[PDB]
RNA sequence: GACUCGUUCAUACUACAGUGGAUACACCAGAUCCCAUCAGAACUCUGAAGUUAAGCACUGUAAGGCUUGGCUAGUACUGAGGUGGGAGACCGCUCGGGAACACCAGGUGAUGAGUCAG
RNA sequence: GGAGACAUAGCCAGGUGGGGAGUUUGACUGGGGCGGUACAUCUGUUAAAUAUUAACGCAGAUGUCCAAAGACAAGCUCAAAGAGAACAGAAAUCUCUUGUAGACUAAAAGGGGAAAAGCUUGUUUGAUUUCUAUUUUCAGAACAAGUAGAAAACGUGAAAGCGUGGCCUAUCGAUCCUUUAUAUUUGCAAAAUGACGUAAAUUACUUACUACUGUGCAUAUAGAGGUGUCUGAAAAGUUACCACAGGGAUAACUGGCUUGUGGCUGCCAAGCGCUCCUAGCGACGUAGCUUUUUGAUCCUUCGAUGUCGGCUCUUCCUAUCAUUGGGACGCAGAAGUCUCAAAGUGUCGGAUUGUUCACCCGCUAAUAGGGAACGUGAGCUGGGUUUAGACCGUCGUGAGACAGGUUAG
RNA sequence: ACAAUGUGAUUUCUGCCCAGUGCUUUGAAUGUCAACUUGAUGAAAUUCAAUCAAGCGCAGGUAAACGGCGGGAGUAACUAUG
RNA sequence: AUACUGACGUGCAAAUCGUUCAUUUCAAUCACGUUUAGGGGCGAAAGACUAAUCGAAAAGCCUAUUAGCUGGUUAUUUUCGAAAGAUCUCUCAGGAUCGCUGGAGUUGAUUAAUAUAAUUUUACCAGGUAGAGAUAAUGAUUAGAGGACAGGGCCUUGACCUAUUCUCAAACUCCCAAUAGGUAAAAAGGGCGAAAUAACUCAAUUUGUAUUUCACUCAUAUUAAAUAAAAUAACUCCAAGUGGGCCAUUUUUGGUAAGCAGAACUGGCGAUGAGGGAUGCUCCUAACGCUUGGAUAAGGUGCCUAAAUAUUCGCUCAUGAGAUCCCAUAAAAGGUGUUGGUUCAUAUGAACUAGCCCUGAAAAUGGAUGGCGCUAAAGCGGAUUACCGAUACCAAGCCAUAAAAAGAA
RNA sequence: UCUUAACCCACUCGUCUUGAAACACGGACCAAGGAGUCUAGCAAAUGUGCAAGUGUAUAUGAUUCUUUAAACAUUUUACGCAUAAUUAAUGUAAUAUGUCCAUUGUAGAUUUGUGCCCCACUUUGCAUACAAUACCGGUAAGCAAAUGCUUUAUUGAGUACGAG
RNA sequence: GAUGUUAGGAGGGCAAAUCCGCCGAAUUUAAGCAUAUAAUUAAGCGGAAGAAAAGAAAAUAACUAUGAUUCCUUUAGUAACG
RNA sequence: GGGUAAUUGGCGCAGUUGGUUAGCGCGCGGGUCUCAUAAUCCCGAGGUCGUGAGUUCGAUCCUCACAUUACCCA
């Protein structure tokens, strides 16, 4: 039975009520789909730097211990 | 639509290389009587109470998707290839 | 009724008068680094990588680059909320933005000005002026040059 | 003077003229081989006998076009206000923003990298 | 007596089976049914210069076609127009000049395209396998259609490159089930099925060691068979013999808005009116009024506003028919036409029809027009329309249908 | 006679059509068409074939069975009609 | 049991009464006994009848059957407080799921701050609607002028060109606003350096990339532009109700129009009183604890009716004046009514013009500027004051709620 | 307090409804009765006990036997849920022995210090948010004779000192 | 095989909560309904007892094996059916 | 979908592993009073694709169209 089929009316009024929400703007994010090649290279880089840093920290600690 | 009967293509199984395949048209064939679904259906049907299921009867489209069967000559392992529904299909016909 | 991919795009995606014909060769050379700002301007001399209507005239950060593709983080208003959308486009439509460059230029100019001021120990209001009211002044007008007026009769 | 790569992509175009060819471009000479055809026209190859006639460069024209600027015009239009006007159609005022074609005047290029020749 | 291993009966099995049973018999819908699909979609437009966005709005399209119309490279430039060349004419082919697209691009319509995306030619099959990040609609689910990549293997080009279907925007399908593919992946519930295989060993219930081990059924993974009421019930009619839950979310009745339609009044003045615009008229045109018509509408009433007409009875109106008083005239009188004040007073007998209406006949002074919930059913009447019975036709296989008639109610 | 219908005294008449749907009659020449049976294959389950049921189909019969029962043009001393 | 559609119709009766009428030796009537029972009986057939019960009797049970539908659905105060959109739905009176709401909690702010904002700014974009155009393209489309191909006799009709011309388009576009929209404005960062790390990159173990580690150092005593009862914020959970809506300005599509149908933006109304608009769901004012005084808004100030029979300059007589947004009708056309203008001519004749006024102006119960009334207006148009006038505003009290100070003799 | 007055104001409540004082419906009156419950299973919230466990089930035992049909008690692997996941499945199953240490970041509460209290440095680095790596089950892909292997992909309601 | 008022005895009916045989629905659920569902329920009809029925392995397991029947606690909202 | 049968010259039909027909018709010439008639031309993707063999329209296989019956978890 003939009944009004659309209107955007009042929707805007509801929408502003809790404000137009923003994204949460995270600094880092997942790199999952992003470029194979470059990110696998990076994984190696991080492992390399981390390994050097760990070895130096251990060396300082064991040396300090005596 | 008309497709030639042999085609040099990548072979998925027991190969890595592009090689020749023979091309044929898939067809459904007779359902096996002892297949599980048919057994259950036969049991439901049996005895009183008349027809027991839906029957897919409304019937709309007048075509059915065409599917090519690919067989590699080098290694006897077959593979399916699906493409758009067409009304008139031909294999190996006139150029 | 229908709302397909290029729906309602008639004048929007069409080129301006005398601007038909292939994307200029020079335009592929432009530099894109991660986190650079980038406009999404449609073309139609290229067909692959054409984006949907909404991302026309929008601008966002570049987050990912491929062989000829560029991922752009664009804000989209969806009812009560903005959410971030990853529009993959090809290079022909992606254009290096200028809005960032105003700020960047300002930083460079400010740094030099600040370094000199601080060296002299001369305290300074580096922040933007943001046009104030008009200050008082004294103005010579020749008494023979002034013209006097009245509203015109009707015709 | 000239060239090779380009850039802006008509102030760079087009149409009709004139003016210019050290070196350079070019037209132009030829067909054995590579090559290409219906056709050495093109293309390819091999030349260097001729020539500014053209291409090309440069300039001209109450040129067309294109391009700046004025002027069209505070006109057209318009955001906000109004227990404003008007029977209605529509039209003012207050706070604001503000065009276009035509027309008229100017303009007809600029330039990055490399190279050769007095 | 007769019939007799046939009957019959018992159980299976096919047919027949509205005789009887159970059940269903979309939705949208400017009432419903009929028509249509606006139900899945795609273009342009409506849409109000981001995005958004409606009506059974408008102009349309979709359920395909394609081994090339796909893929890549190369070469070439088209439509058309002019001027030419036996047959040769507007068309035939050939040539030159002009030719930014006026062509062609599978198909709607809009975009895009000239050393091409077009046309011609060469070589080909990437219209491939596997996997992401995602866009569109959107719940930021699904399918579908894409965009950007990655791991493979290739195709083309000298090479950069480009190629993961069609220049871009449309061309479509869940679960169960079936079906056929894939695998050095698995199962069939206490066990076994290649094979006593390969070595040994002794005479046996011997020891080591082996990715590959019956039929059938099942899984896992991947397609395909279809649901167009297109996010997916297997579904025909009828009731004026009917019931019940509700609905003024919704028709048939008034009133209400509007007044297309009807009715009534204007304004213009080309003409008509013997000559003469206006005595009387008045086209071509144009402005209003009215709600006595018919519509459009669906605001009010469906836990009932008694649904036509006649009879009777009263009052109101005036857009005057008569009567009274006037004015104008194409007015001699007479007869009369138009017109102004006028609603005081009046406005009939019948034939025929259920009739509003209509048509006659006759009287007449004239037989004006209307209103009051279409005035008037606890005033009547009940002829009509609108219950159950019935008839005839057409229509329907039927039950039954009929803004067709007719009769008892 | 029993059963089942239609019509409805008398009188006078009871035309056309078996295509459609019914109803109905023949059959081992005959297409299909079930269980069983019977053979073949297989280690077996299975899987295959084959046989004279009726029925329908094939060939007829039937309207006091249901029912049904056309359209355009042109043509006569006037015109008209046909 | 026919007719009176007679009596009665809260009856004499849940079918009676009066009068009229059909029936009487047969298909006749009655009594009693007897037979047949509920999807059954029986029927000279009306779906009739089967004990006031029949298109499926009566009784009890399955059974408190079932109902997306109707009605109802119980003390107070206090706090916060909706929706009538959206997607899918054999879906349009429903449901699901989003949206919008409350409670609970944590995190964070609690440092006039950074986060942040229905805002502007300065930068920077993106646009193709109003508009504008036709001699810019496409489609329309009216005219002539000047020229060098077709029919007839230099000439005629042309076609055809060339420069022009009149008017145009939601589905035309050279060009093109306003409004609306996006991105920008620095410390988890940015600078300029060094050094490291990688299987990536590149010719390049240093060619880059990116990360990482060290350095040096960028505004901050107003805060890398303003402004901000800007953290009353984030975020999580659990759940509600709702998913029929409607009206005004402005934009707007269909329709002759409509208190009509359909949209866009915003505000309302709904759920909202109070003061004003006489009267009223939506108009104006203004949003409401309880009070006292003050001063106003919107609106008024002849009386009804609280304020002025105020002041000041005009206009207006109507034998159907006129009088307040929405809002409760009036036009084309006339006027030797009066009032101003404006243009012409020789203190007049002409021609126009717009104020009020008049004509045009007809409807039904009696009758409505809100009523009485009003003409030196209480009318119409101004201007000037003064005043009266709300649950709004200011001051003060009192209440609760919310937060804040702040407290273990 | 009640009672009339008087000025001014003041429409039938309930109700479904876009809109009710309605020519919408229900209500003659009065009194009493008269409508979101109970169980099952699940969830979150919050309270409470215990805590890698937890619940003492059914049942037994007691000088427990009006109340008591409750309370009390339970000789050093019963069962539920938890404690580990994942795959259709035979099944397989969490860094890894260089170390009783407890994967890496960036923010980030709490702490230490310096130059009894605001600062600004430093210092430790929770919760949590965002990532990143490892590794486990399934699946790919590469290899393959094996206690199957792999630097690579993926997928899971997975894991990285418990929380029920 | 009959027959007997032969001699001695027995069964019939009432009562149903629990209990045992049959026979057997539908409302209902699925937002419709046809298979399923309601439910081996209700109604119908037969038969017992102070309890009845069941019971002394044609059982389960696949273990270091258990060991008539019934019931409780449980496995378990699981294997499974649809 | 099963199973069966039918499609061969203008028309209508036979035939199947050592074959492309017969009749009607058409065309044309010959012929008895006019025709019946004889003779010769006409004139064959044997529905389609592929295979099996000395040899196939024929047989095996493939497929469409027409026909008749029956199935319809499709």
């Amino acid at each position: 039975a003939k009944s009004k089929n659309h209107t955007n009316h009042n929707q805007n009024r509801k929408a502003h009520k809790n404000g137009i929400k923003k994204p949460k703007k995270h600094k880092f994010m997942s790199r999952k789909g992003l470029d194979p090649n470059f990110f696998r290279n990076q994984k190696y880089c991080l492992k390399g730097i981390q390994k050097k840093k760990k070895e130096l920290k251990l060396k300082a600690k064991q040396e300090k211990n005596n | 639509v008309n497709v030639p009967k042999t085609r040099k293509t990548y072979c998925s199984n027991k190969c890595k290389k592009h090689t020749m395949h023979k091309v044929s048209q898939y067809k459904k064939g007779k359902e096996r009587l002892s297949s599980l679904g048919r057994r259950r259906y036969d049991m439901k049907q049996k005895g009183f109470g008349g027809q027991t299921k839906p029957v897919f009867k409304k019937k709309a489209k007048t075509t059915k998707k065409i599917v090519l069967k690919l067989e590699c000559t080098k290694c006897k392992k077959k593979r399916f290839q699906t493409m758009k529904r067409c009304k008139t299909f031909e294999m190996g016909a006139d150029k | 009724k229908s709302r397909g991919k290029r729906s309602g795009t008639r004048y929007k995606f069409s080129k301006k008068f005398r601007k038909h014909g292939e994307c200029t060769a020079n335009k592929y050379l432009e530099k894109l680094n991660y986190g650079d700002y980038v406009d999404i301007v449609c073309d139609s001399t290229q067909q692959k990588g054409m984006p949907f209507n909404y991302y026309h005239g929008k601008t966002g950060k570049i987050f990912h680059i491929t062989k000829r593709g560029v991922g752009v983080l664009v804000n989209k208003r969806v009812k009560h909320r903005i959410e971030q959308k990853k529009v993959c486009v090809r290079i022909e439509h992606v254009r290096k933005s200028r809005c960032n460059e105003d700020f960047l230029l300002r930083k460079i100019k400010n740094a030099e000005l600040i370094k000199e001021a601080k060296l002299k120990n001369e305290h300074i209001n580096i922040k933007r002026k943001t046009e104030g009211p008009k200050p008082a002044a004294m103005i010579k007008v020749p008494p023979s040059k002034i013209i006097t007026i009245e509203p015109l009769p009707f015709y």
